[PDB]
């Protein structure tokens, strides 16, 4: 995260770490959805290109996370993969069209709190919710700056990043990337007459970008950490994936009933 | 970085 | 209906975290 600040402790419970057995690393971020399921972004776990493509066996996942390198032995929890789920329709090829995936865990978790499930948008909230000019919140433990000079400081962060960025108009998204974006995809950020900054990046992929709402006081994950190009760059914006249109696939894969 | 968790985790 | 979306240290301690009223203030 660029430009954004230490989150406060238990203040994005669902946030879920992506770490990697060997080498032991940070892949991405993630939210939890409920005791035993994982929503992150597909190309965190598959991406041809820079020659990626993880298994159960790989991973592991940190619930309850603040610091991110710890080992939080009274908050977090370490879950096993039982099943990796991606869209059948993810495109890696060439826009990152669908960039969705689920995770279930081998056992559920007990909820705490520090660990507790986000909610899913319903077309009522995802309607009036996701409005140009309306903003939303990011959090991760991704990179704080787009480049820096190496050996001098630390380009991860300490303890779990946040920032609130505002909805941009489709028309203005369009208009700024050589990129083919669609209608699984949504961008937000500050733009250069706005006088304020952020942005996520490398590391902040799968994080969540969630909304609040005045009404019935929850927080909705109305999207997931997708693409970009650079990070915090002037007239350049983030791109997230629309977890709203992708709902269906979602409630398809789970099967709660 | 990072500290070291459980080995059984680990493999 | 399964609980979400409410903070156990926030929304159910009637406690605000510090840039929340950001999020709200963009509404109006
Ligand atoms: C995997 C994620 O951590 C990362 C998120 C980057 C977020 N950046 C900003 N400014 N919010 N995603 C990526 O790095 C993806 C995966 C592969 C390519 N990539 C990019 O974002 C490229 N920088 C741009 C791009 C390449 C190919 C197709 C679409 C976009």
């Amino acid at each position: 995260i660029v430009e954004g600040s230490d989150a406060e402790i238990g203040m994005s419970p669902w946030q879920v770490m992506l770490f990697r057995k060997s080498p032991q690393e940070l892949l991405c971020g993630a939210s939890l959805i409920s005791d035993r399921w994982v929503l992150t972004a597909a190309h965190c776990l598959l991406y041809p290109p820079w020659d990626k493509n993880f298994t159960e066996n790989d991973l592991l996942v940190r619930i309850g996370k603040h610091s991110r390198t710890r080992y939080e032995r009274n908050i977090e929890k370490i879950s096993m993969l039982e099943k990796i789920y991606i869209h059948p329709r993810y495109n890696w090829r060439e826009n990152l069209d669908r960039d969705i995936a689920l995770m279930k865990l081998k056992k559920p978790v007990a909820f705490s709190d520090y660990i507790h499930p986000v909610c899913l948008p319903d077309r009522e909230t995802a309607a009036s919710l996701l409005q140009a000019g309306y903003k939303g919140r990011v959090t991760g433990w991704g990179n704080l700056k787009e480049t820096w000079t190496a050996n001098v400081g630390k380009g991860q962060p300490s303890v779990l990043q946040v920032v609130n960025l505002p909805i941009v108009e489709r028309p203005v998204c369009k208009d700024s990337t050589r990129i083919r974006i669609t209608d699984n995809m949504f961008c937000a950020g500050y733009k250069p007459d706005e006088g304020k900054r952020g942005d996520a990046c490398e590391g902040d992929s799968g994080g969540p970008f969630v909304m609040k709402s005045p009404f019935n006081n929850r927080w909705y994950q109305m999207g997931i950490v997708s693409w970009g190009e650079g990070c915090d760059r002037d007239g350049k914006y983030g791109f997230y994936t629309h977890v709203f249109r992708l709902k269906k696939w979602i409630q398809k894969v789970i099967d709660q009933f | 970085d990072f500290e070291e968790i459980p080995e059984e985790y680990l493999q | 209906e399964a609980d979400c979306g409410l903070r156990p240290l926030f929304e159910k301690k009637s406690l605000e975290d510090k840039t929340e009223r950001e999020l709200l203030e963009s509404y109006i």
